[PDB]
């Protein structure tokens, strides 16, 4: 379907003991780590309990050693429980809006609401209707497997009228609301007519009971509730975006109100996780924004990853560690990922090849190992995909050696670019410009 | 709104009450456009050009909806039997800012400039 | 309808959970460990004088400084402060960098906050006849108008609430709005004596079975007396007067109903405005019907603010109707965020920084970290052992206070995924192993980062 | 409630010889900016003079605001005063320049004058005709004075504006027929009983006597700014208070310019020229003042009075420094009235002038240890001090500020050079410029 | 009535020989300058050449903004003179090219011959008739109105159409009332109440008008004065028409955009008709950009497009300043702060710092214009501090002295006033020798920095 095979399509979980946090080598799809995925495990259950509020926590280490990875696996065995919005940093910075408004999003997003309510609603095809123009009338409706008549008051008539509703259309009435819909006509009408109109959709007629009931459980975040709140019809900027830089007595008065329904148990309140990505990319202003969004009674457990070094903080011009401000860090714990082995990088070679379903020879395998320590875990597990295109062009059933050997001559690791751009020095232009195209 | 002093109210009105007290509704224009136009047309000599310039530049619901309902359509709601509803209930133009400009730029000579404009 | 969760209804906790006022004598004298501070009995003093200013009303535009190192307690001070004065006085906080919106200039956005810090008190009473319509009846006048079908000299209707029924005998009047609001018997409604007029609530629920199908919403009957005549308290900031004149709201025309409809886009407000408005509310202050609530604006990060953020602030504490301004900052001598060339104290501008009364918060003592640390722990439901206690202690001098107290949390779980409900050294040593602190991250940093080419971090 | 120049009343010197005294209105000393001052209000006063732009310059303190509030004090209601912070013309909404033509034009009043009919009357009958369901509306109003009575055709605009004011027979009313506004003032007898829900009872009035109409002029002064956002829309108003009036375009400005000069010499208008006064002007850029340069040529220019504490200072946008921040052939165009710093006799007096304004009852030796506290921390320290004494004073329940509650509140409050030291003293726990800081004990 | 800085220029002060009087005009020397500017204003008057060029160039207070004032008033009140300075290029709304090509073109004037093709008269019937519309969904719509219209003289029934009839509507005419109805726009103006119903019992202040004399039909002839920016500007964003655009163009926020040369050039086409139908006649006129050294590269460069255009006005730069950095071209200097570049298609005229006798002159001139009257030696002492300080510095002490002689009771300014408002009105060195001699102290009273 739409679901393609991605780089972390394979991560279907943390890999834990459950019962005791330990992590299992390898497993749920990530392998090592270990230190790391049990701090992240101690993170899921800050999360799970939500007692804690506005946590931050930096997942620090360099390139391609699992940050995302991990934070997925979180993603994946937090589950659909709670919420968890991922931003990248560069999103930010908004022409509709502030990046401090920005980040009060992202914030509000990871924060549900959840309401468990019943909805009793009638849905049938319409057989026929009455009208009493002397005003009053009845309705005949049907499933496949019930009909019946019903008595309807003046304001359903005039409804009935303006909503154009009319014998074989699929109609839904919400009993809460007295509120029309027509759904569309059967699949019995389509011999009704030679031409259509755009509009009209065909259905299978509703089926057992028409007056269905039903509990329904509900989980709104408190983003969604400033945007519905921000303007008359706000939740079609729920779609389009377009929301500006929502006055913050709104957002005040729906934390007030959120708050009466989890005293009077309306509502739960669920917290969820903000995973900021490539944190620091962030300049001052957003981080002294975060310190006090941080502070906050209804703040998500905020977690971030960085692979700077020492490096320039963005809207100033001295250097920190991980591209950060120690103002922020002193806020922050920091779980550090660690390169990997030659042993752990076979694993994870093994289980994007199973993902992406090559079959590795024992020796394309080796050698593929030997890649990913010499050039790097991506450029290996980008070799698999590549040596069964090379592969199936030998109409070959396995991935030999001879097709990472060509799959590793025709694409250049990072390294070996670096060299040929060293080596292509006059011929590619340099940072003053300055090219020569002859021979 | 509900409030048998309306202080609050009041409060809420300031802006416009202080902008008619000022007679900005009343004092002539000092300036207008020197130049007005109406919008440009595409010329196409099809049929079907001519209706669609009907059809959007003198656009039938959108004047309906500015203009209110019909001499009839107010008979036919007040004489029937039951209550019926009007695509507009009223008309939605807004009402103009100035009380004696409205929506042209058309002026007129008064006393005033007749008495002063011979020394 | 919807289902009521029964179990438990608990609070979270967050970074000054804690914090539950400044904790002072009636002599004003800080006591050394009171509502949740510990320490800082000097700048919790000050503090203490800074809410009697507030509290005193007599003062507008007063600026005070909270100047001290990160973690030294200055938003636990300002977050005491909100807690002394009480929901009733106003509280906007925010930090310097919330100034710079998109949609208005930046001194709109510090004039907009300055006008929510100050709240506007009106009490009014609000008299409306209320319940479902139990009967609508005419009479006849007694000298009915040649050339008419009907005369009628009243209309009368019956109300019932849950607590009595009515014969309201109203002026015939009333019939426009009966036609207009499509009043039926049944229907509840309100009558409102400033008008004379009446609106529509819906359809009582005591009708919700008329008909197998009718398109309303039904409503219950009012719970209330059939005549409410009572005070009303209305608390506004004088900024929800701006929006309210700037932004109206209840117009019937196309332009503001296209206007409602789409994005709210703030604008910048005019100083005639703000003056007819601050002119207005004087009026009913000498009158009585108003009384004015100045607030705090607490500006966190106040070193974000630029030099034309300060020069503006300027003029707005010159206004006879302003908030007190709170500021907070710990950037020791930097520039100034709009001029490149000018270094000073706080990262404020010394023409500004005379303005300020100056609070300065200072470090802890060892002793003062350790209380700090069993106040978090019983805050966060943490039980900890005294040897436990003594370890966290170590990190908050050795480390920071603030990394400290953050491993409390992840201690406690991993005490109680060995079945331990109290937390020890041993938890305490596994979660200062998995939770670094940044100083060695940063000695990673320096120790990996040796070199880029490959594994390493990029620099 | 008492702000900063909450006690500045007036200028303080001779409408005769424009002597400053050395106290009076509120203002101490600085006779020479004072006297330098009311020469500059004769200039405003007359309005004869165009554009002249006069530069408030001294170091922090020293009353600059004090003499410009002084100022506004003077000149009373009718003048337009227009305060800009130099930091509001920095715009999203329009251009700089468009921000300074604006502000120009706001401190330019025009007085119009109106002959406005006013009715007054009891009510003794009313009668509304309403179509249903339709807009249609007529009606006619009976009314009466002891010496008339006359029944007067209504419009649906009066239909609404009397069922909004809930006009009833014996209710007194007066009726502009200009504005069309509509007021109750009380009522010839008891509000009537039979009915309910007839709101609450007004004021009794006897009836109005004489005739039911008469004649009022009326007076009302707007800015050009205000005409120019008038006339550049036909509709939308409400941008008067809203800002949100785009970039007017100089063609609108123009015919205003020239129909104002018609109206004066019509004598529909009498045109009053008033204030700019820009706080702070340094913080304009270089654009700004190049505008500024031509904007003070028009006839129709305010008189435009500045303040600046800057030295030689760099100036905005630009590479370069020179002196208060303001560039030279803008200076070319401006005269300069110094401020100095104060004497200690100076401080005591400023320093009892504020404790009288807020209502503080200092000892003499409060107010002693407090002038020496002003010349060694400075005047608005110590301004903030009796405040902060006053309040401890009470905590203590003191009938007055002792030397104890001062010190006390020395204690307790840090001033900026002792701040600056505090900080020096700390550089390690503080952050710096290059943002290293450490949090260890 | 109101005296700014420029009151005392009337003109150019020249013989009909072309020469410049010495002292006339208002002027006191600057004969070279004043010679150059009357060959400008005799190349605008002849209404010929399009985007020419002329460079001000001298130092500030050298009367450059008195010659282009000077010009203005010269050419007088039929030829467009429009005057910027540089600092107004910079919209917020629309690139600054924009504002470049509208003041380009306010610069252009058109004279134009306009009939007025109208209706009068007292409404005397009026009466809508009806379309029964069946599936539009929006109901009825109203087909046509007939209406009644009574003059003096005559009497018509005219059956309008729907978008004159919405123009009704939105006048809220009624019968009796009288109205006017453009036929060129479609648009109706309620003129009053007839005098025939003229009573003083209506709350609400009507105009009672009476009857329109003559036919009830009539044509207008109007000259306008237009340029060739409010062309532009009003098929940009049409107003006029009754049709839908144009009625909500009248309710939405007023909002400059970025003209097209396609709407430019179809306007010139428009207006060139007009001139061969006799109907209206150019009237070319000029483009002051003050302080132009304000404006940029980008402007500069664009200028170079522009002052091709066949129908360009003439434009006159001001600027005051030596060899300096070209703004948004940081590494480029130049003379006058103009690229070298453009500065090839001006030409410049040159003006000189005065002399003390005539600075001495121009305070006599200036003392008359602001009506205040002076001894010699008061004359002699304020033209001491034109040399020593500043033309300008020595005309701003005219006013204060004035004051400060009245507050003493005499009404002629002595020497004693000018020494007082010396002290009380210090200039631009004195001020900064103060900032100066303090700057050494720190502290509480130094001067920020
Ligand atoms: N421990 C692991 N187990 C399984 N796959 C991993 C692991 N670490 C990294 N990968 C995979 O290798 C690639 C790079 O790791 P990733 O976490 O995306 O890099 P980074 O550390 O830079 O965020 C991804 O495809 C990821 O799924
Ligand atoms: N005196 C104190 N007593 C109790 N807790 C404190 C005290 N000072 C600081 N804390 C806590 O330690 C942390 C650091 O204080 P904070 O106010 O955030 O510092 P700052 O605002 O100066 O950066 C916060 O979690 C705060 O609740
Ligand atoms: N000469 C004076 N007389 C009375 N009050 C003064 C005087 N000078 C300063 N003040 C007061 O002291 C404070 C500082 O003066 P201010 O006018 O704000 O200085 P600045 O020139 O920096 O604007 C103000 O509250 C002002 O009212
Ligand atoms: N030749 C002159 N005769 C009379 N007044 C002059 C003359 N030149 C300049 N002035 C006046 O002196 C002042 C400075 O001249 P101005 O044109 O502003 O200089 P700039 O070249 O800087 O524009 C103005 O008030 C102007 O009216």
């Amino acid at each position: 379907g739409l679901n393609l095979i991605a780089a972390h399509s394979h991560i279907r979980g943390l890999g834990v003991d459950a019962d005791t946090l330990e992590p299992r080598p390898s497993s749920q799809g990530l392998v090592g780590q270990e230190k790391a995925r049990k701090a992240a495990a101690v993170v899921l259950e800050m999360i799970k309990q939500g007692k804690i509020a506005g946590r931050a926590v930096l997942i620090a280490g360099p390139p391609s050693t699992g940050k995302t990875a991990i934070a997925m696996g979180m993603a994946q065995s937090l589950g659909q429980d709670v919420p968890f919005t991922t931003l990248a940093a560069s999103e930010i910075f908004s022409l509709e809006m502030s990046k401090t408004e920005a980040l009060t999003q992202a914030f509000r997003k990871s924060i549900g609401v959840r309401i468990k309510e019943e909805s009793e609603i009638m849905e049938g095809e319409v057989v026929e209707i009455q009208i009493d123009r002397s005003k009053q009338g009845k309705l005949t409706i049907k499933t496949t497997d019930m009909e019946a008549i019903y008595d309807m008051g003046s304001k359903m008539i005039d409804a009935m009228t303006k909503e154009r509703v009319m014998a074989g259309d699929i109609i839904s009435i919400d009993k809460s609301s007295g509120k029309i819909t027509k759904l569309g006509r059967s699949y019995a009408r389509s011999r009704d007519y030679d031409a259509m109109g755009v509009d009209t959709k065909f259905l299978q007629c509703p089926e057992g009971e028409l007056q269905k009931r039903k509990e329904v459980v509900h989980t709104v975040s408190l983003h969604e509730i400033d945007v519905i709140n921000s303007r008359t019809q706000g939740f079609l900027a729920l779609f389009s975006g377009d929301t500006g830089e929502i006055r913050s007595e709104i957002r005040d008065q729906i934390n007030t109100k959120v708050a009466e329904w989890k005293e009077e148990g309306k509502a739960e309140i669920v917290p969820g996780v903000l995973f900021i990505d490539e944190v620091h990319m962030l300049d001052i202003e957003c981080f002294s924004y975060i310190n006090r969004a941080l502070e906050s009674d209804l703040a998500p457990i905020v977690i971030m990853a960085s692979n700077r070094g020492v490096s320039r903080i963005r809207g100033t011009d001295y250097k920190s560690p991980h591209g950060l401000p120690l103002d922020f860090l002193d806020r922050v714990v920091i779980i550090n990922t660690h390169p990997y082995t030659p042993d752990e990088l076979r694993q994870i070679l093994s289980i994007r090849a199973q993902e992406e379903e090559v079959d590795l020879t024992p020796d394309a395998l080796a050698l593929l190992t030997k890649i990913g320590q010499e050039a790097g875990l991506r450029y290996a597990s980008n070799l698999i995909t590549t040596s069964q295109l090379i592969a199936a062009k030998r109409r070959a059933k396995q991935v030999g050696v001879e097709d990472v050997q060509r799959s590793f001559k025709l694409f250049y690791d990072p390294a070996r670019s670096v060299r040929f751009v060293q080596e292509s020095e006059k011929r590619l232009i340099g940072n003053d410009g300055v090219v020569d195209f002859s021979y | 709104e509900i409030t048998t002093e309306g202080v609050l109210r009041d409060l809420m009105n300031i802006a416009r009450v202080k902008y008619r007290e000022l007679g900005l509704c009343r004092l002539e224009k000092a300036a207008r456009p020197r130049a007005s136009a109406p919008p440009i047309e595409v010329v196409c000599d099809s049929r079907s050009a001519v209706i669609e310039r009907e059809n959007i530049m003198f656009h039938p619901a959108m004047r309906k909806a500015l203009f209110g309902p019909t001499p009839s359509e107010i008979k036919e709601a007040s004489f029937g039997p039951r209550p019926v509803t009007l695509y507009p209930p009223r008309a939605l133009l807004p009402a103009p800012d100035h009380d004696k400009q409205r929506f042209t730029n058309i002026t007129v000579p008064s006393m005033a400039r007749f008495v002063t404009d011979s020394g | 309808i919807s289902e009521v969760r029964g179990n438990t209804r608990d609070h979270r906790t967050a970074a000054h959970t804690h914090i539950k006022g400044l904790g002072l004598n009636s002599s004003g004298i800080a006591e050394k460990q009171a509502a949740g501070f510990v320490g800082q009995c000097a700048a919790r003093e000050a503090c203490g004088v800074v809410v009697d200013l507030i509290k005193a009303h007599k003062m507008a535009g007063r600026g005070v400084l909270l100047a001290g190192g990160p973690g030294t307690g200055k938003t636990a001070l300002a977050l005491a402060i909100s807690q002394e004065l009480g929901t009733k006085i106003p509280f906007c906080p925010i930090t310097g960098s919330e100034i710079y919106s998109t949609e208005v200039k930046k001194t709109e956005v510090l004039m907009e906050n300055f006008r929510r810090a100050i709240g506007l008190r009106v009490r009014e009473t609000k008299d409306v006849y209320e319940g479902e319509v139990t009967e609508m009846t005419p009479e006849e006048a007694e000298n009915p108008l040649g050339g008419y079908g009907k005369t009628i000299s009243t209309l009368l209707i019956g109300l019932k609430s849950a607590r009595g029924q009515k014969k309201l005998r109203l002026d015939p009047s009333i019939y426009e709005a009966i036609q207009k609001e499509r009043v039926q018997v049944g229907d509840v409604i309100y009558i409102e004596t400033n008008t004379g007029a009446c609106k529509r609530v819906g359809r009582s629920d005591a009708y919700a079975t008329e008909f197998d199908l009718e398109a309303e919403e039904y409503v219950p009957i009012p719970k209330g007396e059939v005549h409410k005549k009572k005070e009303i308290v209305q608390d506004v900031t004088l900024h929800d007067l701006d929006v309210a004149n700037a932004r109206p709201q209840g117009g019937q025309d196309i332009i503001s109903m296209m206007g409602q409809l789409m994005k709210p886009k703030m604008t910048e407000i005019t100083d005639k405005l703000r003056m007819e408005i601050n002119k207005v509310v004087q009026k009913y202050i000498n009158q009585g019907v108003a009384e004015l609530i100045p607030g705090v604006l607490f500006i966190d990060e106040a070193h974000m603010l630029d030099i034309e953020c300060f020069t503006y602030l300027n003029k707005a504490l010159e206004s006879p109707i302003a908030p007190i301004v709170v500021l907070a900052s710990n950037r020791g001598i930097a520039t100034i965020r709009g001029a490149d060339d000018l270094k000073a104290a706080h990262g404020i501008p010394p023409d500004f920084l005379q303005r300020l009364l100056i609070i300065p918060t200072h470090p802890y003592e060892p002793d003062e970290i350790r209380r700090i640390v069993r106040i978090r722990a019983q805050t966060e439901g943490v039980q900890l052992t005294d040897a436990a206690v003594d370890r966290v202690a170590e990190h908050g001098v050795r480390i920071s206070l603030r990394y400290c107290l953050q491993l409390l949390a992840p201690a406690s779980i991993l005490a109680r995924v060995n079945g331990r409900t109290q937390v020890d050294v041993q938890d305490i040593a596994e979660a200062e192993e998995l939770f670094l602190d940044a100083r060695r991250s940063a000695n990673i940093l320096t120790s990996t980062g040796e070199s880029g080419g490959l594994h390493g971090f990029i620099s």
